[PDB]
RNA sequence: GACGGGAUAAGUGCUGAAAGCAUCUAAGCAUGAAGCCCCCCUCAAGAUGAGAUUUCCCAACUUCGGUUAUAAGAUCCCUCA
RNA sequence: GGUUUGGCACCUCGAUGUCGGCUCAUCGCAUCCUGGGGCUGUAGUCGGUCCCAAGGGUUGGGCUGUUCGCCCAUUAAAGCG
RNA sequence: AUAUGUUAAGUGGAAAAGGAUGUGGCGUUGCCCAGACAACUAGGAUGUUGGCUUAGAAGCAGCCAUCAUUUAAAGAGUGCG
């Protein structure tokens, strides 16, 4: 489950492809995370151009996990990778696009402009 | 000494003692140690000493048969006025309610010979026999909200004024 | 309240008393009410 | 207020009405009786006494359990009742109800209604610190010889001795449990199975412990 | 993990004198924290103060005191978790 | 107060093994967070200071052998012994 | 045990500067019935912030020139601001 130092994929418009990450924010040193919850990344690599460079660090939601969550239905999920996506407490991205299918429960944290953007809720 | 008016009748045994009136009729203790009499219509208190504590109680109970004699005649009265934007005071029932900007109301309940009278939404009043009953009572309505200290927003007696 | 083990009345209306053995002071002014102990 | 006895039997998968899976225990209640009925004005509390599974008549130059010494027999041919094998109180219940020697079938318990259970946990031998309490092991390689044991007792030549509440190899089973707040989904009284949310402390065919909560709240 | 109650410290009071006033206090009455205790889970009569309840077994030998193989019951032995 | 740097040379030289870290904890309270309070140059949110209180909790990493310390990013708080 | 007082704190049954209407003792001495203290009600100065003033500040910025009489009686204000 996505922890400190775990790196990942992204999604968006960023210039940017892959993260790492400090910390997981919640409670009192929580070591894990899953779909929905909110951590705080920096970047290792670039594509050129786009606003964020390398050094650099900021937010990020998860999504696309790789051990996926089970919904209260009964049913499960599994991807193949792990993700995440730039963000700023708008709860709404930086970037202009997503590639790469959401997990819906993301819904449930109140985020619909990324869902507004993601092929597909999932 | 103490006054014995019109139609309060005095009877003695010891250290309790009971004393009757018009608005109702009580029954305290007293310590022992002192001593009493009864004189036609008045009262005769008694220390056995000069020592330190018999003053005290020589001239405390004085105070306290005052306090009855007082009470079952006349008896005690407080005035604990409402002041400021919400509030609102109502006795509903044998119990008061209470409305000051909590998000519930309050409720108070009663005694024996005791009467939560009301002049109108924002002020009110109870009055009984034991001053002590309804003081004590007071400051359990009064401890509810004291006195803001800026504007005087809350529970108060009357003469009580501000202080920021 | 100012707790201090040195007592003594800070102005004329201070009034001195003792309350469960310990001593404090009292002047209808909340910023002189002191207590020794 | 009421309670019963029961077997854990197994566990299941049942479904809620939106769809929500909902996990599950099974426990049987079948061949409950009570037996006797202690009163305060005897024995200083009142309670009630019950029985589960029938057992069978008295020996004639037989052995263990699955028979009947006479005591035991004395004491069900007292209320008109079979021999029981496991037998159990309920304090905490109307004693004014539940006459001397009848049933306290399922129908008592209804869906919706919250409980606790009682049972004997597993069977766990002489199970090392890490597994008995939780504690954390020790590092392999940097050249360690500390993996798994419980470590430095206590502090020193002063303290010499060792206090008692330490943690210590021993047995990690049989232990009386009890777990609040657990709900009732279903209960068939045609094979007299009762279903109870969540899970219970129990080998199968164990012995199971049934009453209504205590802590609804109040 | 609670809810809830009993008694409480700091503090707030009521009545009130010593000291006619004022005074939370010495006589008296209340009030008040995740704290103390009670409630919640567990163990627990070798608690030598060794508890209480239901049920069961119930002879012959005159040493009189005591002895006996047996009664109810449990075990030795064996198959097994 | 007897946690530091020290003074003393009373036990120990036919042996009292010392720094720091790991696992384990246990305690004090001169409280770091929660709970309750008094004062305020407290309008409110945030606060400063003082009091009661030790029931529980008191994080991951970078850097050095490291106590210490600086820093990153968290957190209700990232306690002193 | 006897006679006599003291202590109200478990002091006794560890501790200072300093603080206090805790009590007891030995004395100095003021005010007290030609009606004291103490609280309540009864009045409060007349001109006049008066001079010089100070943001206006008219007991009061304070530098003081600070007089008499309406008068029980009151100061060019005892005082609260
Ligand atoms: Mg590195
Ligand atoms: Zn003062």
């Amino acid at each position: 489950m996505i922890q400190q130092e775990t790196r990942l994929k992204v999604a968006d418009n960023s210039g940017a492809r892959e993260v790492l990450t400090i910390k997981v924010l919640g409670g009192s040193g929580r070591k894990t995370a899953n779909i929905g919850d909110v951590i705080v990344c920096t970047v290792k690599n670039a594509t050129p151009g786009g606003v964020v460079k390398k050094g650099d660090v900021v937010k990020a939601v998860i999504v696309r996990t790789k051990s996926g969550v089970r919904r209260n239905d009964g049913s499960y999920i599994k991807f193949d990778e792990n993700a995440c996506v730039i963000i700023r407490d708008d709860k709404g991205p930086r970037g202009t696009r997503i590639f790469g299918p959401v997990a819906r429960e993301l819904r449930e944290g109140n985020f619909m402009k990324i869902v507004s953007l993601a092929p597909e809720v999932l | 000494i103490i006054d014995i008016p019109s139609d309060v009748t005095v009877t003695f045994d010891g250290n309790h003692v009971t004393v009757k009136g018009p608005k109702g009729e009580l029954s305290r203790t007293l310590n022992e140690r002192m001593t009493f009499k009864q004189e036609e219509n008045t009262i005769e208190v008694v220390r056995p000493s000069d020592s330190k504590e018999d003053r005290t109680n020589h001239g405390t109970t004085r105070a306290l048969l005052n306090n009855m004699v007082q009470g079952v005649s006349q008896g005690y009265v407080k005035v604990l006025e409402l002041v400021g934007v919400g509030y609102r005071a109502q006795m509903q029932g044998k119990d008061l309610i209470l409305n000051v900007g909590y998000s519930h109301p309050v409720e108070i309940k009663a005694e024996e010979n005791i009467t939560f009278s009301v002049e109108k939404n924002t002020v009110v009043k109870v009055e009984g026999i034991s001053k002590e009953q309804v003081g004590a009572l007071a400051s359990n309505i009064r401890s509810v909200r004291p006195p803001e200290p800026y504007k005087g927003k809350g529970i108060r007696y009357q003469g009580e004024y501000v202080r920021r | 309240m100012k707790v201090r083990p040195s007592v003594k009345p800070i102005c004329e209306k201070c009034k001195v008393i003792k309350r469960k053995g310990k001593v404090m002071v009292i002047c209808e002014n909340p910023k002189h009410k002191q207590r020794q102990g | 207020t009421k309670g019963i006895l029961g077997r854990k039997i197994g566990m299941t998968q049942v479904f809620g009405e939106n769809g929500e899976l909902i996990p599950v225990t099974v426990v049987e209640a079948k061949e409950n009786v009570v037996l006797q009925k202690k009163t305060v004005e005897v024995d200083g509390y009142n309670a009630i006494q019950v029985g589960f599974e029938d057992k069978k008549a008295y020996k004639k130059d037989a052995k263990s359990n699955k028979y009947a010494n006479k005591p035991a027999e004395g004491h069900a041919k007292k209320a008109d009742a079979a021999p029981k094998r496991f037998i159990r109180e309920f304090r905490n219940v109307d004693v004014d109800a539940y006459e001397v020697g009848q049933e306290v079938s399922v129908d008592t318990f209804v869906a919706g209604d919250v409980i606790d259970v009682t049972g004997v946990s597993k069977g766990k031998g002489f199970q090392g610190a890490i597994k008995r309490h939780g504690q954390s092991r020790g590092p392999m390689s940097h050249g360690s010889h500390f993996h798994r044991a419980p470590g430095s007792v206590g502090m020193a030549s002063d303290a010499s001795r060792v206090f008692k509440g330490q943690k210590m190899p021993g047995r990690m089973g049989g232990n009386t449990v009890t777990v609040q707040n657990l709900e009732v989904v279903q209960v068939d009284t045609e094979n007299k199975v009762i279903l109870v949310k969540g899970n219970v402390p129990g080998p199968k065919k164990g012995l199971v412990e049934i009453r209504t909560s205590i802590k609804k709240g109040n």
